[PDB]
C-alpha cells in the first residue's frame, strides 16, 4: 500500500469502486471534489448522485 | 518501467465469486504503487479496472494471481 487510506464508494447497495488517498489530500470521485482528513474520513460523506462514503486507513498502517 | 509518467486504464480478470473476494481483490489492487482507483465491473462482477499512473501491471497481475488464483490480463490503454 503506497498511500495512507482507502476511500469506499457505495452505490445502490454495494461497493464497487474505490479510491486511494493520502490524509488531508483532496481527490475527485467522478467530478465531485473530495476532501479525506488526517483520520482517512472523506467528505463530503454523501456525494450529490446519493452514493456514500466511507474511508480507512490501510492494512499496511497509516 | 513500462508506464511511468503514464496515465493508464488496466483491465484484468479476476476470480472473485463472492463480495468478499471481491472487496478483497479491490483492496489489493489498491494497494499497487501508482494505483489511484479500482472498479468492479462486467455483468459477472469479475473485471477490475485499475486507474492510475505509473503502474506497474506486471506487480498488478501477479499480486492478484497469488492471492486469488486466477488473474488475466485483459488490456492496458491510455486516458
Amino acid at each position: 500500500a503506497w498511500k495512507d487510506c482507502i476511500i469506499q464508494r457505495y452505490k445502490d447497495g454495494d461497493v464497487n469502486n474505490i479510491y486511494t488517498a493520502n490524509r488531508n489530500e483532496e481527490i475527485t470521485i467522478e467530478e465531485y471534489k473530495v476532501f479525506v482528513n488526517e483520520a482517512c474520513h472523506p467528505y463530503p460523506v454523501i456525494l450529490p448522485d446519493r452514493s456514500v462514503l466511507s474511508g480507512d486507513f490501510t492494512s499496511a498502517y497509516a | 518501467s513500462a508506464l511511468t509518467g503514464q496515465r493508464t486504464k488496466i483491465v484484468v480478470k479476476v476470480h472473485m465469486p463472492c463480495g468478499k473476494s471481491r472487496a478483497k481483490a479491490m483492496a489489493l489492487a489498491a494497494s499497487v504503487n501508482g494505483v489511484d482507483s479500482v472498479e468492479i465491473t462486467g455483468e459477472d462482477k469479475d473485471r477490475l479496472v485499475v486507474v492510475g499512473r505509473g503502474i506497474d501491471p506486471v506487480r498488478l497481475v501477479a499480486l492478484l494471481r497469488e492471492k486469488c488464483g486466477l488473474a488475466e490480463l485483459l488490456m492496458v490503454e491510455l486516458v
